[PDB]
RNA sequence: AUCUGGUUGAUCCUGCCAGUAGUCAUAUGCUUGUCUCAAAGAUUAAGCCAUGCAUGUCUAAGUAUAAGCAAAUACAGUGAAACUGCGAAUGGCUCAUUAAAUCAGUUAUCGUUUAUUUGAUAGUUACAUGGUAUAACUGUGGUAAUUCUAGA
RNA sequence: AUUCAUAAUAACUUUUCGAAUCGCAUGGCCGCUGGCGAUGGUUCAUUCAAAUUUCUGCCCUAUCAACUUUCGAUGGUAGGAUAGUGGCCUACCAUGGUUUCAACGGGUAACGGGGAAUAAGGGUUCGAUUCCGGAGAGGGAGCCUGAGAAACGGCUACCACAUCCAAGGAAGGCAGCAGGCGCGCAAAUUACCCAAUCCUAAUUCAGGGAGGUAGUGACAAUAAAUAACGAUACAGGUUGUAUUGGAAUGAGUACAAUGUAAAUACCUUAACGAGGAACAAUUGGAGGGCAAGUCUGGUGCCAGCAGCCG
């Protein structure tokens, strides 16, 4: 059957070059909706380019057949890159994952470089001297 | 403790700023300011849990360092500095004006006004005194230390201030038959007018307020707040006026009317 | 004070080592396989051997071990091992069940000659694997099982862990063992060399362990029966001054 | 730390243990009504029990009296929404008069029966807990809850059930597949 | 908890006829010296010297308990494991 | 807003023992399928502690010749080390001591200090001065050993 | 309510402060003049605070009736010291101060309060512990820096413990988070993360075992499966007792999507998943108190039962 998309609560935020609102989705014989379905037909409801829209924060009703979220449409793709988190900029694909060491190895490494005083070009020299 | 305290944990922060218990173990604690900590509104509890316009602490940081909000006509950056009673905040994107005044309630409401309104606030007189060579002085509640009053000015009068140049261009006695605002105490939010004033030496003058339904109650003068003549407010009002109702008569309205 | 008196007789490295017997409960196992997982913990690979018993220093506890591995062939050489430890390490198959008239009757008697202290381990948890909430299924029910014999007994550790397997070492390490009132009113010593002299002498040496030795005493060898000391010395001599008593059954 | 999370306990027990005429009493309820326990007598004992304190220590208070009307209305408003009071009854002094049969008169279970659609309380129970029951468009599956007079209009099955509409269920389905097969010969 | 140090006998007290059987009893805590009762008939063969038992009060306050002079404890557990368990047979007690 | 069993040959009393119900009161035994929610080395020892972590910080806007990287002849992007400035007196843990002490409500400073925030506020005394100065850096070293540090 | 605010006169001072600083822009007038900001600085006010302070209020004890004043106890005058009041300290002087309306002494398995349990009413018992206030960092003393500390993830000494060593020396403080030993009736992982709440810094960006997430968890609390319905036979006023038939469903497993910092789980859902529906509910009792056996086998005042009567 057809799912039907509904917002509501719109509010317009110049403030960060956005509208908001809640959405609001019916879709009987069907497990839910994913998000990558409703941003594209948000992005022609609202006449915007596909990657200014974002998405979140779905849970569906006990029983079935309803689900309700979050909607974000922003003025252009370059605003939303620059408000938007890091974290959702990843699941759409706009942005890369950062390789950072793990938590306790950064801390581990800092504690270390605290023990020397300098550069440390010198006492390298020094040791291999001994 | 050894010295100055930085955290404020929630459940101890101010009942009228309406914040719900289970979101979180802190609450934004208001820095140094114009106005006493337990009677300011934060700049981050109005944008986020008043209008909406923010979801995050993070996100109301990334409007002020815009620059877009601005407060009695200045560019204000610190996410926790303490707006007040009589303020003027104006957001200029959007193109809105807010005055801080309280509901009958005792909370902060949410009240626009015009882009005129929005040049002037009042303030109350709370000393007045000689200062070095000679040159007098007035002290505001929202400590504004204003040069040269006139010398009819006495304390618990009010002044309308010009909020460029911060000059003064008008003030009214405090006398019978005056319109007041009660700031503080019971009867937080009322309006009414004086009927007449106790004296007592050494200890706190009583002040007896009559409303338009011809209630009567008393305060300490100290929570008194003069604000026009009888019928002529010098700032708009909020909606319903300052008129105090019993839990049945609001019951009625809203399902009777509202509610049809 | 008493109790740095009582763990004073571990304290170091002069100090005894405590005895680990190792029982794997079914063919499966290979008890040597247990025994390499523990010393992976031990942060030392010069620790880590066609032989059954192993004399081992862990420096990360400071701590000295001896290993037994009884043959499995011989039940009542099973019996035995497990007579003279501190600790007997029970090893638990996941795949394959535990056999009634071997397995059990060993866990079964050994509870009625009496214990030092016990631990439960498995090893190959793995071998099931579809998923890791599959395996704690297997797991849940291995402890029911163990716990039925002895109820003290809460958990049982998996050595595919590493935090587990270091659980285990330093439980081995740091904690005294029950006594056996039988055993310890008694004098015993494990033998470290053996070594005849010329009509017969045998010489031992080795750590005493019971209440201790006395020259004018008898002592007795399990497949051998009763014999006579002449000397005790210690690495002062002790000669058996004979006013003694001798090996006769009557009067 | 974060605010602590209030909870209360919501049922009280008798005081003497043996006494054999309640016992008998309370058997009759259970097979009237198709419980499964005492405790849930005893979660309704304890409902009413508050309700009459709240109403004695209001008709202290003199008539006309602010408080008095004021809480003594909603009180009375709210039972007459669930069906317990009667819209003839409406006045306080009928409030002390009520008894355990009348809450028990409302749970779904027991409405779910008098309508149709189930042939005993005990088929009640049954139909409710596997999810074929919908009040309005909401499927409920909890048998106490406590059918308003606006919501006796709106029980039916649920759309998403058989005898509501749907396809067979898992059994009947099996079976018409298993003699196709064989009669696929 | 204690150490049990010998096992008793107690005549009961008259007109009723019967040797009840109990132990003397070491608290770890304190070196008290305790005798306690024995529940559940033959488990008496359960408990021997030098064991640790786990003990409870046998319910009236400090008072003695029906025929038996002077006993006011009771064993619950012995060696970790309960006599009641033992008793029905559900698990089995290790020596040492 | 409720009680019942036990002193006698039998009775009415005084009186206690036992029974009965609860506990955001702890421990322990037997048993244990689902959803929401949730305390947790206080009691005895404010006893003793292996190992790792829990406090640092830069903007257009104090100091750059890294012999760093990346590509307007005094300099001009990005940026390690070090100097300078601010912070480390908040937070988190525990309950040993303490009986007009701490604490609660209510007062006072005409009896005193106050980084920071906010508002006011100094015509009155060379087209720009020193090293009575040094870190990082370069280079030569001591000690089994530490966030040791010397001479140039 | 003032010897208040403030002003004036004569001097003092080892002489306080009164811009030798930084970014962006490049306008006006015939080499002179100019804008928007950052950081500093004197004094007054304000804000976040601190210190001291008035009145009334506390558990058991007389097998504690007199206590304080040498060596400050109560008061007066002067000085010193302090940010400042005051026996806070010193000199001289006076002889006072508290108490049967319980002083002083002793005990507390005593941190205070908001509060908790049980209540017809009046009461009794508890509060180490999520918020507010106080104290401490093995035990005592002393002190540097600073607006603020008598700081302990700062320093110095002594007392008690205790680590490394080449034996000359060096280093130490988990009543922070996780973890170990001991104790005992008695209490969890040496895991993931700054996404949320907020805090600090020269700061939108860095950091945070504060805090959040998951693991262990029958402390306490809420909802709620373990079966429903026909036919046949027999009995009975539509209800019982036993041969037989189709339907319905989640416990569990799982493609997927959702959830989330990334995950796990909940909510949703294709496929699979009941006939001893083995997909088998326990824990205590059956003389009385106190619901419920004149049943049947065993045993020998013993083994045992028994809160009490037995």
């Amino acid at each position: 059957d057809a799912v039907t998309i509904r917002t509501r609560k719109v509010i317009s935020n110049p403030l960060l070059a956005r509208k908001q609102f809640v959405v609001d989705v019916l879709h009987p014989n069907r497990a839910n909706v994913s998000k990558d379905e409703l941003r594209e037909k948000l992005a022609e409801v609202y006449k915007a380019e596909k990657d200014a829209v974002s998405v979140f924060g779905f849970r569906t009703q006990f029983g079935g057949g309803k689900s309700v979220g979050f909607g974000l449409v922003y003025n252009s793709v370059a605003e939303a890159k620059k408000f938007e988190p890091t974290y959702r900029l990843v699941r759409y694909g706009l942005a890369e994952k950062v390789e950072k060491a793990s938590r306790q190895q950064r801390k581990q490494k800092k504690n270390r470089d605290k023990k020397i005083f300098g550069t440390g070009k010198r006492l390298a020299k020094k040791v291999a001297r001994r | 403790a050894r010295g100055p305290k930085k955290h404020l944990k929630r459940l101890a922060a101010p009942h009228h700023w309406l914040l719900d218990k289970l979101s979180g173990c802190y609450a934004p604690r208001p820095s140094a300011g114009p106005h006493k900590l337990r009677e300011s509104l934060p700049l981050i509890v109005f944008l986020r849990n008043r209008l909406k316009y923010a979801l995050n602490g993070r996100e109301v940081k990334a409007i002020l360092m815009q620059r877009h909000v601005k407060v009695d006509g200045k560019v204000r950056t610190d996410t926790t500095y303490p707006a007040g009673f009589m303020d003027v905040i104006t957001l200029d994107a959007t193109n809105e004006n807010f005055r801080l005044v309280y509901d009958v309630k005792g909370r902060f409401a949410v009240h626009r006004i015009t882009d005129e309104e929005a040049s002037y606030k009042l303030g109350k007189v709370k000393k007045v005194q000689l200062g070095k060579k000679g040159v007098p002085y007035v002290v505001t509640h929202d400590g504004r230390t204003i040069r040269y009053p006139d010398p009819n000015i006495k304390v618990n009068d009010t002044v309308k201030i010009d909020l460029a140049s911060g000059k003064i261009t008008d003030f009214i006695k405090f006398d019978a038959g005056k319109l007041v605002y009660v700031t503080g105490g019971r009867n937080l939010g009322r309006i009414g007018t004086i009927v007449h004033k106790e004296r007592h030496d050494g200890g706190f003058d009583l002040v007896h307020i009559k409303d338009s339904l011809d209630n009567t109650f008393v305060t300490r003068l100290n929570n008194v707040f003069v604000i026009g003549e009888q019928g002529k407010p010098y700032i708009s009002l909020p909606k319903g006026k300052g008129i105090k109702l019993s839990i049945a008569e609001e019951r009625d309205r809203r399902r009777a009317q509202q509610g049809l | 004070l008493d109790s740095i008196e009582n763990r004073k007789l571990f304290e170091g490295k002069n100090g005894a080592a405590k005895i680990i017997t190792i029982v794997p409960l079914v063919n499966d196992l290979d008890p040597l396989d247990i025994l390499y997982k523990l010393l992976k913990c031990a942060d030392d690979e010069g620790i880590m051997d066609s032989k059954r018993i192993f004399n081992v220093h862990i420096k990360k506890f400071k701590s000295n071990l001896k290993i037994i591995i009884p043959d499995m062939t011989n039940f009542l050489n099973i019996l035995d091992c497990a007579k003279v430890a501190d600790f007997v390490v029970f090893g638990l198959s996941g795949v394959q069940e535990v056999d009634e008239e071997f397995g059990e009757q060993i866990i079964r008697a050994l509870e009625l000659q009496g214990i030092a202290s016990y631990i439960g381990v498995i090893s190959n948890l793995s071998a099931v694997h579809e998923k890791e909430k599959f395996q704690l299924d297997v797991k849940q029910s291995l402890e029911s099982y163990f716990k039925h014999f002895f109820p003290s007994e809460e958990r049982v550790y998996n050595l595919e862990k590493n935090s587990d397997a270091l659980n285990v070492l330093r439980t081995l390490c740091q904690r005294l063992p029950r006594s056996i009132n039988w055993r310890d009113n008694r004098g015993y010593v494990v033998a470290d060399f053996v070594d005849f002299v010329e009509s017969g002498d045998l010489v031992i040496e080795g750590t005493v362990r019971g209440i201790g030795f006395n020259a004018n005493r008898l002592v007795h060898i399990p497949d051998f029966g009763d014999f006579q000391l002449n000397k005790i010395e210690k690495i002062t001599v002790f000669e058996s001054n004979m006013n003694r008593d001798t090996l006769d059954e009557y009067a | 730390p974060r605010a602590p999370r209030t909870y209360s306990k919501t049922y009280s027990t008798p005081k003497r243990p043996y006494e054999s005429s309640r016992l008998d009493a309370e058997l009759k309820l259970a097979g009237e009504f198709g419980l499964k326990n005492k405790k849930e007598i005893y979660r309704i004992s304890f409902q009413l029990s508050k309700i009459r304190r709240a109403a004695r220590d209001l008709l202290t208070r003199d008539e006309k009296d602010p408080k008095r009307l004021f809480e003594g209305n909603a009180l009375i408003r709210r039972l007459v929404r669930v069906g317990v009071l009667s819209e003839d009854k409406k006045k306080l002094d009928y409030v002390l008069a009520l008894k355990v049969e009348d809450f028990l008169e409302r749970r779904l279970q027991t409405q779910v029966y008098k309508l149709g659609l189930a042939k005993s309380v005990h088929h009640a129970r049954v139909l409710i807990t596997q999810r074929h029951i919908a009040v309005g468009k909401q499927i409920v599956n909890i048998p106490s809850f406590m059918v308003r007079l606006d919501s006796e209009k709106h029980i039916d099955f649920a759309p998403t059930s058989p005898f509501g509409g749907a396809r067979p269920g898992r059994v009947a389905r099996r079976n018409a597949a298993r003699k196709a097969e064989a009669s696929g010969e | 908890k204690g150490i049990v140090l010998e096992k008793l006998g107690i005549e009961s007290k008259q007109p009723n006829s019967a040797i009840r059987k109990c132990v003397r009893v070491q608290l770890i805590k304190n070196g008290k010296k305790v005798t306690a009762f024995v529940p559940n008939d033959g488990c008496l063969n359960f408990v021997d010297e030098n064991d640790e038992v786990l003990l409870a009060g046998f319910g009236r306050k400090g008072k003695a308990k029906g025929d038996i002079p002077g006993v006011r404890f009771k064993v619950v557990k012995v060696s970790g494991v309960s006599l009641l368990a033992l008793w029905k047979e559900k698990k089995e007690k290790p020596r040492s």
